[PDB]
DNA sequence: AAAAAAAGAGTTGACACCCGGGCGAATCCCTGCTATAATGGGAGCTGTCACGGATGC
DNA sequence: GCATCCGTGAGTCGAGGGTAATAAGCAGGGATTCGCCCGGGTGTCAACTCTTTTTTT
């Protein structure tokens, strides 16, 4: 095992300590025979024998003893694992500077001894003299002679008391030569007792990175590397292909390269050639080091044959190979198989269909398994023959196998947590794999092209973990919000509001039925139509007893899918005499998804499924030429609007003109035929006989919800309105046609370019979304529920929202799941309807609804002052379960997941105002708020800005004579975020930032809870400033444990002094992972560069707490079944040291 | 063949019950299942129907087995 | 009621042979030496922003 | 205190299958490498002597 991941600067001892042997000859292998070489970069003696038990040569070959080493040889006998864990280091005759240090973002060599980075550059490449240890002559140290009359002719000063060194040498002594407690005494003295007003933001990065070297323990030299490791001879493999043609990695010609170039030095410091030679093949040496590291910094290194870059080690680790999706957190994974999906009715909600063809590939060792222990086979090799030739008694095996083993199907795009769900996998013919109508709305895809994976558990607890935790019938509502998922998407809901219908002109009306059964029995024989005015008996159940069954007067259609509701009180026939509209069945099944159990809800949704295709496939829902009618009034409207608009353009200026014309009679003409046409349809036409003849097709289908909507029907049916050009303008020309009648080329190409600008932008918007949600995982990664209770007594108020005078958000269900903070009382009766902490149930959400009510104080988890982590007394009910949220389940990652599913259907305001609005970042110049109170002072006398106001005791929309109080909205729209949360509190930013995104949310119709956008704001905000310098010079921002760590400390170490208090500071998502603690959660998802070279000098340790931690480390996550595997480890480490102690 | 529903009402943590009801097939993998008939039932399914009509806190013996070393 | 031998052990010479280690021989790699006069180099963007930061007077 | 210039980002699963160009010469001496062959340790067999479990007397 292994903890505490540090990393820090390598010494060339540690580096020489891991080498085996150097390498001094660049020869990979032999053209005759292919071995490794003597000192080549693939070699045996340096990296471990190639063969297995076998060494070179054939003289120990026997493979029986492993610690002999083959003398004429030279190498061990070993696994050719070993190979891998193997490095060789290169000498170097000349230092070489880091390019890593050197040329990153902040000049981490710059920032020592005051040396600005222009003149760094300088020495390293041999162009001037740096001068060092000055004497009573003149040319002071650190001088930089550029010339090199100054440092020859310059030089006429004695040939003694004065040194001058030019290349990495200068850098090396320079870094040796420097001190590090004197210069933060130093430092130390002038941050402290300073104006501070630009000397501060150079001292406080020196004082920093000088503190970090100190105690780290690695001095400044180490950053001019001397000796170079190479990568075993594993990660840069030169397998042979198919055909003679060998196929390297291109790192060989890196360390190809620096072998020839400091072999070449090396022969030039023994001939003693001429220092303008030698200098030259230095810098070539220093260019061939730093560009083998990182290849983009300096020029780039492109090889004769191919036409790519090559790349480096930094490029490696980036993007293509580096931790980030292609080995540690996605990679490829085996047991798993992928085919086309199909529609299947006759299969149940948790039951899938599977070929017998991938079901006989993926349980292989389970069928092994089975046919050792049933029997029917002897040895395992014997056993692998049988399947092969697909005899008929594997089948029987196959079946016996698959009762119960839970397979885990996904779609591509997963967005959300619905997207993986575990079936019980059925054998099947043919190659498609069967779905359930109901799930494949959870999936969110079609049934045109898509394909889906499939997985299985190996693992006996993995196998049972999927059962109770994965399996589709527990996600049966959204995670975002409390919507139930198995809504009825196109057929169903069809077929339920046709039965829904009723009619009063139909035959058999009047007559009593008793039973279901007689109602059926004159359906088969013709007397009763479908649905008609009927008084039958039923039984409801609303007393919670017994009831005499009251007649009741319904049409056939209804009650017969009232029969499949369960009997419980508050739900019953009477919720079944409405339309039964796509909402309507959305709502029913929420309804007894509360009341009752959840099996009762997933019967009846599987019975309901069953009732709506039987009665869609009886009906004729065929859409046919005579559905879609045109309204007769078109035909005058649209003339009477070409004869009024001619008048407008003999008058004409022509904006004006154009601008009135079209926005007037076009637009009151487009919905003067839509309301025709809606009136046209919605009316029922009496037939002769007296019943009505039937009902229109296009309508039932836009009236129940499923696929048609009022836009179009309107294009279809309707006059279409106007396009819009690509410019963003409205064309002038009327597009008077729909799709029924023939359309010219002319109004085409404007619906061809509407239709290309959509596409166009549907395309791009997408990605934003994913990236998006990319990164609000990592912000919120570590937010786990860890404790039950964490006894806060704070809160934050929720009111609802109202636009006018009507709301668009009910209290009620803005406050529902969450625990009251403080007791609300009832508005004019002194009555106590919550208590001051307890769970706000559906009954205490509509007794609150009911009597009205004003805001109420409720727990949260951004008022939360519990230990790391987040409590499950201010999070609130669960939004998958009815339940209140169990401890160990992760909340950052589901947050994060719900709200990046509504995306890529947004649009001032949308998805880029989204992402600029959690980034936090400027929006616009805006008034700065007064932030005063009482009488307000003029500001500045004119200096291109106004500072600041002081009252002791641009445009302009304020008046100076007015009053002005702290919190007075003195702004242009779209505020700083930053000087919002100087002024007024945090509170006040945070329901401000949850107030936009929940407009922006709802602007387009997508409902979302506001706790996972208090959860992100949370995870935004955690750190804070200094302003005391009391155990703590600096005034960076600081994580907010060490504060509520260090001045505890501080305080107990000695009280007099001062104390240390600073306001929190907010910064935007993308920032809140780059000062995280954990450098691995920071290297994933930002550059690798700046968080490996930052963290190295400072050697902070990694102690794996967070999530993404151990899915690199391949360990369980803190989470759930993790976090309680870890109380448990914890409870018995506990309970073992108590049993230590009594046997001392 | 058997909901989570009673089960989740025996134990409210429901990550918990996890942990036991795989404790209670390696127990029934041998010289077990006296409480409850197989009916036709894996291991996991058998433990998990076992689990609505048991002692939920039977955690002690999963404690003590990694309790020393 | 008695009493010795084909196997079972145990060797004893009698080939058959199979890579190992030398003796050769045939042949690879390195290195240097050539004497009219040779005297500064060829791509590559340039049809995304936007942010977030690093230099300068 | 601002104006100008250099790093990061861009979703995700699937298909598709291999590649490609320049080109001095010869004389000295060693290290390397492939063929044959004697050979001593490893196998594979004719063929000479104690023991004994009965099977026969
Ligand atoms: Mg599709
Ligand atoms: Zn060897
Ligand atoms: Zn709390």
């Amino acid at each position: 095992t292994f903890d505490q991941i540090r990393i820090s600067l390598a010494s060339p001892e540690k580096i020489r300590s891991w080498s085996f042997g150097e390498i001094k000859k660049p020869e990979t292998i032999n053209y005759r025979t292919f071995k490794p070489e003597r000192d080549g970069l693939f070699c045996a003696r340096i990296f471990g024998p190639t063969k297995d038990y076998e060494c070179l040569c054939g003289k120990y070959k026997r493979m029986k003893y492993k610690g002999i080493i083959c003398e004429k040889c030279g190498v061990e006998v070993t696994l050719a694992r070993v190979r891998r864990e193997r490095m060789g280091h290169i000498e170097l005759a000349s230092p070489v500077a880091h390019i890593w240090f050197l040329k990153s973002l902040p000049s981490r060599i710059a920032m020592m001894l005051d040396m600005p980075l222009k003149d760094i550059e300088r020495v390293l490449y041999f162009e001037y003299y740096i001068v060092t240890e000055p004497g009573l002559t003149p040319l002071k140290q650190h001088q930089l002679l550029s010339e090199d009359d100054y440092m020859r002719a310059q030089e006429e000063y004695g040939d003694d008391s004065f040194t001058a060194e030019i290349g990495a040498e200068a850098i090396q002594n320079l870094l040796k030569a420097i001190d590090l407690e004197k210069e933060a005494e130093r430092l130390r003295e002038e941050l402290s007792g300073t104006v501070s007003d630009m000397k501060q933001k150079k001292f406080s990065k020196r004082l920093k990175i000088l503190e970090a070297f100190q105690e780290s323990g690695n001095r400044p030299e180490w950053m001019v590397l001397t000796v170079v490791p190479v990568i075993p001879p594993e990660l840069r493999p030169l397998v042979p292909l198919d055909g003679g043609r060998f196929a390297t990695s291109d790192l060989n010609d890196l360390y190809r390269r620096v072998i020839n170039r400091n072999n070449r030095l090396k022969r030039l410091i023994e001939l003693r050639a001429p220092d303008i030679i030698i200098r030259n093949e230095k810098r070539m040496l220093q260019e061939s080091v730093d560009a083998l590291f990182d290849n983009g910094r300096r020029g780039r290194v492109i090889t004769g044959a191919n036409k790519r870059p090559l790349k480096s080690l930094a490029d490696m680790l980036k993007g293509k190979q580096g931790r980030f999706r292609q080995n540690l957190l996605g990679k490829r994974v085996d047991y798993s198989g992928r085919s086309v999906i199909v529609v299947g009715p006759e299969l149940k909600l948790h039951e899938c269909g599977l070929p017998k063809k991938m079901a006989l590939e993926l349980f292989k060792p389970f069928i092994y398994a089975r046919l050792d222990a049933k029997g029917l086979s002897g040895t395992v090799k014997q056993s692998k023959r049988m399947v092969e030739r697909e005899q008929p008694q594997v089948w029987d095996i196959l079946e016996e196998v698959i009762r119960e083993h839970p397979v885990l199907l996904n779609r591509a795009p997963t967005l959300h947590r619905l997207g993986i769900q575990a079936f019980e996998p059925k054998l099947i013919e043919g190659k498609a794999i069967q779905l359930h109508p109901l799930v494949c709305a959870a999936f969110n895809a079609d049934f045109d092209g898509d394909q889906m994976a499939v997985h299985v558990p190996l693992s006996l607890e993995a196998q049972l973990e999927a059962r109770v935790l994965m399996m589709s019938t527990n996600n049966i509502l959204s995670p975002a919000n409390g919507r139930p998922i198995i809504v009825p998407s196109q057929d169903i809901v069809l077929g339920l509001y046709y039965l829904s219908v009723a009619r009063d002109g139909e035959p058999g009306e009047g007559k009593i039925f008793a039973d279901l059964g007689e109602i059926e029995a004159a359906m088969d024989a013709g007397v009763v139509s479908l649905h008609a005015k009927i008084k039958a008996r039923h039984t409801e159940m609303t007393p919670e007893g017994v009831l005499l069954r009251k007649v009741i007067d319904t049409t056939p259609g209804r009650m017969k899918i009232a029969a499949l509701l369960p009997h419980h009180p508050q739900i019953g026939h009477r919720l079944i005499e409405k339309a039964l509209t796509k909402k309507e069945i959305g709502n029913l099944i929420d309804i007894v998804y509360r009341h009752c159990g959840q099996k009762a809800t997933v019967i009846f949704a599987d019975k309901v499924m069953g009732l709506g295709f039987k009665e869609a496939a009886k009906a004729g829902i065929s859409f046919g030429k005579d559905d879609i009618i045109i309204p007769v009034r078109k035909t005058a409207i649209v003339e009477e609007t070409r004869k009024l608009a001619e008048e407008y353009e003999q008058q004409y200026i022509t904006k004006g003109e154009k601008y009135n014309k079209v926005v007037d009679a076009w637009a009151k003409a487009t919905d003067r035929v839509a309301d025709e046409m809606m009136a046209e349809l919605q009316m029922k036409h009496k037939d002769e006989n007296g019943r009505e003849k039937e009902i229109n097709a296009i309508y039932m289908m836009a009236h129940s919800g499923a696929r048609g909507s009022q836009a179009q029907m309107k294009q279809l049916g309707g006059m279409r309105g106007l396009m819009a050009k690509p410019s963003g303008e409205i064309i002038e020309t009327p597009i008077v046609s729909n799709f029924k009648e023939g359309l010219t080329v002319q109004e085409y190409f404007n619906s061809t370019h509407g239709a290309r600008k959509g596409l166009a932008d549907t395309a791009l918007k997408t990605a934003n979304s994913g990236y998006l949600t990319r990164r609000l995982v990592d912000v919120a990664q570590d937010c786990i529920i860890v404790e039950e209770d964490c006894g806060t007594t704070k809160g934050i108020t929720l009111r609802a929202v109202v636009e006018g005078g009507d709301v668009l958000v009910s209290l009620g269900s803005r406050v529902l799941g969450r625990f009251t903070a403080e007791d609300v009382k009832d508005p004019g009766t002194g009555e106590l309807v919550v208590p001051a902490d307890t769970y706000i149930d559906e009954n205490i959400a509509d007794a609150i609804e009911a009597a009205v009510v004003q805001s109420v104080k409720v727990r949260s988890v951004l008022t939360c002052e519990a230990k790391i982590g987040v409590c499950g007394a201010c999070y609130g009910r669960d939004l998958a379960r009815g339940t209140p949220v169990n401890i160990g389940e992760a909340v950052g990652v589901i947050a994060a997941q719900s709200i990046g599913e509504p995306g890529t259907q947004l649009t001032t305001g949308g998805l880029p105002r989204v992402a600029e609005l959690f980034e936090a970042r400027r929006p616009k110049d805006c008034a700065v708020i007064a932030e005063m109170d009482g009488r307000v002072e003029f500001g500045k006398d004119y200096k291109n800005k106004r500072r600041i106001k002081i009252t002791p005791d641009k445009h302009i929309a304020v008046h100076d004579g007015d009053y002005i109080t702290k919190g007075e909205y003195i702004i242009d729209g779209n505020p700083d975020p930053h000087d919002i949360l100087r002024i007024l509190g945090v509170e006040a930013l945070a329901n401000f930032l949850v107030d936009e995104i929940q407009e922006v949310y709802r602007l387009q119709g997508v409902p979302i809870n506001d706790k996972h956008i208090e959860t992100i704001v949370r995870q935004m905000l955690q750190k804070v400033e200094i302003l005391e310098p009391g155990d703590t010079g600096l005034i960076k921002g600081d994580h907010l444990d060490k504060p509520e760590f260090d001045k505890e400390q501080e305080k107990a170490i000695a009280r007099g002094g001062r104390p240390a208090v600073t306001q929190p500071v907010l910064l935007g998502i993308t920032k809140a992972s780059l000062q995280t603690k954990s450098f691995i959660s920071a290297a994933s998802f930002q550059e690798t560069t700046r968080v490996l070279t930052e963290a190295s000098v400072h050697g902070k340790t990694d102690t794996l707490e967070g999530l993404k931690e151990n899915v690199i480390v391949g360990r369980l996550i803190p989470a759930g079944t993790g976090s309680y595997l870890r109380s448990l480890q914890r409870v018995a480490a506990k309970r073992d040291e108590q049993l230590a102690q009594q046997r001392e | 063949r058997v909901t989570v529903e009673d089960c989740v009402e025996k134990v409210p943590n429901r990550f918990a019950l996890v942990l036991l009801s795989a404790h209670r097939a390696r127990g029934i993998s041998a010289g077990a299942a006296l409480m409850v008939d197989r009916d036709n039932d894996k291991n996991p399914v058998v433990a998990l129907r076992e689990i609505a009509d048991d002692v939920i806190d039977h955690e002690g013996l999963k404690e003590h087995l990694i309790s020393t070393l």
